[PDB]
RNA sequence: UUUUUUUUUUUUUUU
């Protein structure tokens, strides 16, 4: 008799969605499918933005801290870099805010996340050679 | 020419015999072991290595003992091939190990924390690989 | 007590996630549901017993020695293995 | 007394989508173990809860009479551990957490125990005169065997208690009883 | 022979045993795929500068891990051949009418 | 069990 084969049957065929320890998977994937097409329109865009003015770019982050805490803590003279200016999204997930003390998320104070210039391994890999929807801004064209 | 030699650590109950005692009995037991050697194919041709160069072989060390009667235990092979139980290694060796030693003769009369701390290194040696060694005879290893 | 074997799992032989594949990598099916029989205690002797009562019985109206009658009365005088299923416990020693 | 609690366990559950998932929390509770300050760390047991599984149906291509079908199966994996005489709530309850890897939460199960009036009895016994007239193991629990079959009886008592008022409060329509109205 | 037995030939055993460090390892620590790479510092290991802080000479001096590997293969084979052959004996004889 | 019982069997589990 095949006992470790046969796992899982009862609770199969024989058991309620309400009465079994199934949890739903449609709720999560609801908020993490949208997501992604936010951070792929809006990304590229973001850095061409940020990179149009090479120079003079640290003037305008320079005044602003004069005004929030009035003294420049991070005040550096000429000879020296002040910042690397990185191209970040918002978030639009609304997880919730858990006690974790391992959480990635759960510690976060600010509504901006970094965004990763290049992946080597797409998170949508394809079971063939169907391409991913939502990806050809440019329409087709037939010979006719 | 190993009776005399194997008088001294031994039971008293099985040291009173002489050379020729012992003689009779082996006599007839190697020759039940060979013939009854022509679910037994799996531990005679597919653990023993052939070489063709050795003259002769080694008796009662790894497997040699099985085969005595006609029909071997079932869940024995079970226990060699699929897997072997390295939880009970600490229960084998204190059951052998008494017998050798009955706390009366040359060895000591004392002898508790042995059994404990021979556990462990069964344990570390399970890291190794010492779990594969007793289903693949140890031959490949030493050539 | 009643529960002498404490069988408590450990970290080196713990079964693995798997265990789909641990059953292929097996001869003959090994592990099977908790099915354990019992043993039941037989009459223990005392199916014997109650044969041997009935014969100091008729050894009582037959003017016997007073020695061989003592036995008689020591079987009659039971209280573990006579008890009270028939009524003839009375019986016997009334007579 | 809030002082005085203790506790007795903690079952840790587990609840994995992925084999793979599964076996790096494993690996990664086995590191932050053999590194707390007592000689001997806490060693939990291992409980597997078997693999609950489901897979719905659909017919198969439309404008079809029902000559095919596609199912689409959705595994799932459990893990349970037990814990005896937690001393030490820092190094274990921060050891699970921190051990997890992945879409792979957790389920704990705390056990306190409050004690009542200490046994303090049995003074120096009289006397009079006549008138004359170690052995640990390496992957073992160090806490003693008589305590865990204490503690264990307790969890199927309440087990079986859940079990039976579950059954009877469980029928359709809440709320409705016969010739109520 | 009570007090060379009790905790010295069960006990100092596994520490002679305890070599998984050195076997689970690879058997070419000091040398990988990326051994020929821009691995090394062109600041601190061109010009030849420091004698302590980088050396590279894991590519011919095989000779101190050769005699290291040696003598961590020798005592493998007496632990197949005095341990896993021993407990066979019990195992075998367990079962004997 | 000679003061004992007074009886049909299921599709996850004594890890």
């Amino acid at each position: 008799a095949f006992r470790y084969r046969r796992e899982g049957q009862f609770t199969k065929f024989r058991v309620h969605f309400d009465r079994s320890g199934f949890r739903p998977y449609i709720d999560e994937l609801k908020w993490e499918i949208m997501d992604w097409h936010y951070k792929r329109a809006m990304g590229p865009q973001m850095k061409k933005t940020l990179m149009s003015y090479q120079e003079g770019s640290e003037k305008l982050q320079y005044m602003h801290d004069l005004i929030a805490l009035g003294t420049a803590k991070a005040k550096f003279p000429h000879a020296t870099k002040r910042f690397f200016f990185v191209p970040a999204l918002p978030v639009t997930i609304p997880y919730r805010r858990s006690s974790n003390p391992f959480c990635l998320l759960s510690a976060n104070k600010t509504g901006w996340l970094q965004w990763s210039p290049k992946q080597r391994v797409p998170f949508p890999q394809p079971l063939g050679k169907r391409k991913v929807g939502g990806t050809d801004p440019q329409p087709p064209v037939f010979p006719k | 020419r190993n009776w005399p030699r194997l008088q001294a650590a031994m039971p008293e109950p099985l040291s009173e015999l002489s050379a020729d005692s012992v003689g009779l009995w082996l006599k007839a037991h190697l020759e039940r072991v060979i013939e009854n050697q022509r679910d037994g194919r799996g531990r005679l041709l597919a653990q023993k290595f052939p070489l063709k160069s050795d003259e002769e072989d080694l008796y009662s060390l790894a497997d040699d003992f099985i085969f005595d009667h006609e029909i071997v235990d079932e869940q024995f092979c079970d226990e060699r091939l699929s897997q072997f139980p390295i939880d009970k290694a600490g229960e084998l060796f204190r059951r052998v190990a008494d017998f050798f030693g009955l706390t009366k003769g040359p060895q000591p009369a004392v002898n508790d924390a042995v059994v404990a701390q021979f556990q462990n290194l069964v344990y570390t040696l399970d890291e190794i690989g010492l779990s594969n060694w007793m289903k693949m005879d140890t031959r490949e290893i030493e050539e | 007590p009643e529960a002498p074997p404490l069988v408590l799992p450990n970290w080196q032989t713990m079964h693995p996630v798997d265990m789909e594949a641990w059953e292929k990598k097996q001869r003959r099916v090994v592990r099977t549901r908790h099915v354990k029989a019992k043993i039941i205690r037989q009459a223990d002797g005392r199916k014997l017993a109650a044969t041997m009562a009935l014969h100091g019985r008729q050894a009582i109206h037959r003017d016997a020695a007073v020695s061989s009658l003592v036995s008689v009365a020591a079987m009659c005088a039971s209280n573990s293995q006579r008890a009270l299923r028939g009524e003839l416990l009375p019986e016997t020693l009334n007579l | 007394a809030l002082s005085a609690y203790s506790l007795r366990s903690l079952i840790v559950t587990y609840n994995s989508r992925n084999r793979s998932s599964m076996n790096a929390t494993i690996e990664n509770l086995k590191n932050a173990l053999r590194w707390t300050s007592p000689s001997e760390s806490s060693s939990p047991s291992s409980a597997p809860s078997s693999a609950p599984s489901s897979a719905p149906s659909s017919s198969w291509s439309p404008f079809k009479y029902k000559y095919a079908l596609r199912h689409y199966v959705f595994e799932d994996h459990r893990y349970a551990f037990a814990f005896y005489d937690v001393n030490s709530v820092q190094e274990v309850v921060s050891a699970a957490l921190g051990a997890m890897a992945g879409e792979t939460c957790c389920s704990c199960r705390f056990s306190w125990r409050f004690a009542g009036r200490p046994p303090v009895s049995l003074p120096t016994p009289p006397r009079l005169v006549p008138s004359s007239r170690a052995t640990v193991l390496r992957g073992h629990c160090p806490t003693d065997k008589e305590f865990i079959r204490r503690a264990l009886e307790e969890e199927q008592a309440v087990e079986r208690i859940r079990k039976k008022l579950d059954k009877k409060q469980l029928q359709w329509f809440p709320g409705k009883t016969p010739w109520a109205p | 022979p009570a007090e060379r037995l009790h905790s010295l030939f069960a006990r100092a055993d596994v520490l002679a045993h305890l070599l998984h460090s050195r076997l689970a390892l690879p058997l070419l620590y000091p040398l990988n795929s990326g051994g020929a790479l821009t691995n090394p510092l062109n600041s601190a290991a061109s010009p030849d500068s420091p004698a302590a802080l980088n050396s590279i000479a894991t590519s011919r001096w095989k000779r101190e891990e050769v005699m290291s590997a040696l003598a961590t293969v020798t005592p493998l084979v007496l632990a197949a051949t005095s341990v896993s052959r021993f407990l066979k004996t019990a195992h075998a004889l367990s079962y004997f009418a």
